[PDB]
Parts: C-alpha cells; structure tokens; sequence
C-alpha cells in the first residue's frame, strides 16, 4: 500500500528470483568443484 | 456584466451568486444574504 | 505506572488463563510449572504450533500498544502560556492570580489600553 | 491492500524452500516449513537467503509499528433531526429541554413545532444563567437559546466542560442586526457605513476584543482475545 | 556467569528471576530507545 510497503512487495519478488537461480548454479558448482 | 445589463435596461431581477460590495450596493440594492461564506485558498493535492 | 492502571490486570489475566488451557492440552495430548516456564520461555506442531502463533501475537501486539502508549504519552502531556493573546487573561478566574507593583508603568498601560 | 498482500506472500514463501529441500532429497514432509515459518518471525548453506528476508521482515514490522505509533498520537445527537426530541419518553430518563419565556426563538419553535410547547413549559426558568446552574446539578439536559450567547458560555466556562453541539451547527441563521423605524431615511446612510465597516476590517480587529473563547485498544485486545479462544476451542475439537 | 550474563541482553529454578529482570531490561531499553528517538 505505502510506498516503503511496495518497495518491498516489488523487491522481495527479485530477490527470491534471483536467488533460484543462484542455488541452481550454486549446486552445479559444489558438484564440480567435489568431483576435481 | 451583470450590474451593467441591469443598468442598461436589459435586465431587472438578478438571482445568482453575487457578493456584496459598498460600491455595487452604492447603486444595486440588495436583498437578505443566503448563506454567510468569505474566502479561502486553493491549493492541489500533493502527493507524500 | 499511571497509563491506565486499571487495564494493566487485564494483561496478567490474559497471560495467566494461557497457563491452565497449556496444561489442560498437554494432559489430553509437566505437572505444575513446566508449562509456565516454557510460556515465559517462548515470551522472553499443529495445537503447539497455533500456542506459539498466538504467543507470538500477543507478544507483539503488547510491545505496539507499549510504543504506541509511550509515543502518544510524550507529546500529550509534559511537553503552555502565550500572553495577551490567551483569552484566559481576559476571563481571570480565582485559579490563576495576575498581580504586580501599584504606582507603576504597568498600570498606566493597562489603564490606557482598551478591552 | 497490504492484507492480501501479505496472504498471496506466504503461499510464495511456504513453497520457496520446500521446492528446494524437495531438490535437495534425493528432512521430512511440510512440517518442517510449517516450523521454519513460524519460528521465523522475532527470534544448509540456503539458510542466508531466508535469514536476509527475515531481517527485511524484521526491519519491515519495525517501520509499521514506529507508523502506528506516531499515527496515533493525531457521539451526541446529530441535530434537531432525531426522533428523540419527538418522542422523549422513549427512555426511562425524560429529556429536559427548556428555554426563558417571552423570547424570540420560542414563536420560530411554535411555526415548525407546536407541540413542543408541552415539554417547554415543565422546564422553564427566569434566566439564562440558571440553565447553566441546572445542568451542572443536573436539573436540565441541554439548554435551547441563541448561538452566540451559548459560544461565550462555552468559552467562559470553567473546565471547557460545556460545549456547543457538533462543529458549530446553525439552523435557520437569519443573523440580527441594527434595527430602524419605519419612513427613517437613515438606512441608506446607515447600511453603507456598516457594509464599508465589515468589509474594511474593523469587524475583524474588534473581534479580539470580545468574542474570546478557548479552542480502540480495548477493542482490538477483546477481538483478539475472541479470536484466539476460538481458535483454540476449533483445534481442541479437531 | 560471565557468558549469561553477555548473553542475556537482547534474546534449575533460579533462572526465572533472572528472566524476569531481563525482560524489565529489554523493556527499560526499548523506553530509552523511543525517548532518544523521539529527541531529535
Ligand atoms: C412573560 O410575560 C408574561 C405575560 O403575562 C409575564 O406574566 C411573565 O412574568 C413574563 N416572564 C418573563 C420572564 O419576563
């Protein structure tokens, strides 16, 4: 509703995107970085 | 305007929302006021 | 603690009949003070989970209402007197005294001056 | 829209993690998101990117209650329109309502409401200030009289205790003024100089001189409290 | 003692009179807070 209020409702929406995929990639590298 | 068309002929009866002045009430004659109002400013909204 | 001193017990009702409807609930799936220590615990699991909910929103709502109290308590009370403009000084009751030196400037004026 | 804002976030978040720990199986079934979530709130190396948003969150509740706080520091009969004043004897306690005989207002009563005079009668006295007396002993209920007499009783009273109705309400204004005789030619010469008066500003300063005057939790605790025992008595039955 | 005691500030039968004086600190603190907040 309020302007911090939206800014958050907008913000926490990338964060979590962004974070997906970092988990995704961040897995993959634990992967290869265990098997070398 | 309005005090001149009446003057001129072209009118008799005003019935709007006209104030009362000394200078128009020096040749108009006025009846009993409707409602007692003055007058305030007018500023837009402003967004926080 | 004058902020309404007579809603202060409600607080301890409400923190005290949680206590026994605990201890109830446990008894019906630990005797006479784990259930107070794990409730002052949890202030400082489907029923225990909806108890923690409800401690957590009690706990919250008590620290607004303190903070709400104590931001509306600063500015409402000890934060005035104006002068000639205040109309309490023209309507002098018993409670407030004016009073000065006779034969002074402070006469004349008020003498002098109208209303 | 914060309330459904915040019910549409949750859904998100209860499955946030669980899509992740689900790809991390191959832990237990969505008890564990249940109490994450809701041990969250106040007090695995994918742990960071929740502890963030629960500070964010932490930070975001802050903010509200510091708004709620300082949003907090900033009733009677609506008028002559009530059916009160038609039908006092609807309540146990009548109403007491009475005004000085011989006056003005009482005929402009009689032209709308002829049969107020029945009541009148019963509650009338010899003096304006005995309405004052009456009702601080509680021998009237309201007092019924010009306005301008009642704003200088309100602003001289002791204790700002008495009050005018609303915010000012007047009903049928018909403001006095200087009256004259019939035939005098002096109104012409009169009106003039009180219009140039009004509107010069002498009214304004002279103001001053006279007209001097001085200008829920409980709730929300019960309807939580409600709440929550009906939440508790819900679940003891399931 | 000396670590319940750094550990008591923000988040056997004798505790609970510790807990309890914790509590009126947290309190007390959180007072001091909305006064200095509210000075400026
Ligand atoms: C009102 O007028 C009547 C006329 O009969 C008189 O008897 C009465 O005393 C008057 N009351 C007041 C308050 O002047």
């Amino acid at each position: 509703t309020f302007e911090n209020m939206a800014g958050v409702f907008m913000l926490v929406a990338g964060g979590i995107v962004a974070g997906i995929f970092l988990i995704f990639i961040e897995i993959a590298y634990k992967r290869h970085k265990d098997a070398r | 305007g309005m005090m001149g068309e009446l003057l001129s002929g072209q009118a008799d009866m005003i019935v709007a929302p006209l104030t009362i002045n000394n200078e128009r009430a020096q040749y108009i004659e006025f009846s009993k006021p409707f409602k007692y109002q003055g007058l305030t400013i007018l500023v837009k909204k402003e967004i926080p | 603690q004058p902020f309404q001193s007579t809603l202060w017990l409600l607080v301890g009702l409400s923190v005290h009949v949680v206590a026994v409807m605990l201890y109830l609930l446990d008894r019906f799936s630990l005797t006479l003070s784990s259930a107070m220590w794990f409730s002052w615990g949890v202030l400082l699991s489907f029923s225990a989970r909806i108890l923690g909910m409800v401690w957590a929103g009690f706990a919250m709502i008590i620290v607004a209402s303190y903070t709400a109290n104590l931001a509306a308590f600063l500015v409402l009370d000890r934060p005035r007197i104006t002068g000639i403009n205040d109309p309490r000084l023209r309507n002098p009751s018993d409670k407030f005294i004016y009073a000065t030196v006779k034969q002074s400037s402070v006469d004349i004026y008020f003498r002098r001056q109208v209303c | 829209s914060v309330w459904v804002m915040m019910f549409v976030m949750l859904l998100i978040v209860s499955a946030i993690a669980v899509f992740v720990f689900e790809y991390f199986s191959p832990s237990f079934t969505i008890g564990k998101a249940i109490w994450l979530l809701w041990g969250l709130v106040f007090n695995t190396t994918s742990k960071i990117m929740v502890s963030v948003w629960a500070f964010f969150a932490v930070i975001f509740l802050a903010s509200y209650t510091a708004n709620l706080a300082a949003f907090m520091i900033q009733d009677q009969v609506t008028g002559l329109s009530d059916k009160k004043f038609q039908r006092p004897h609807d309540y146990s306690p009548p109403f007491r309502f009475g005004t000085v005989p011989n006056g003005s207002t009482e005929r402009n009563i009689r032209n709308n409401y002829p049969y107020m005079h029945q009541y009148m009668t019963k509650f009338n006295q010899k003096g304006v200030e005995d309405a004052l007396v009456s009702l601080k002993t509680g021998k009237l209920d309201a007092f019924i009289y010009d306005a301008a007499v009642l704003n200088y009783k309100a602003g001289r009273d002791e204790g700002c205790k008495l009050v005018t109705i609303g915010s000012g309400y007047i009903f049928a204004t018909t403001g006095y003024g200087i009256a004259l005789q019939k035939g005098s030619p002096w109104k012409r010469q009169i009106d003039l100089a009180l219009l140039q008066f009004v509107g010069d500003g002498e009214m304004e300063e002279l103001e001053t001189c006279w007209l001097t005057g001085i200008c829920d939790n409980m709730a929300g605790v019960f309807y939580m409290l409600a709440a929550a025992m009906a939440l508790s008595l819900i679940t003891f039955i399931w």
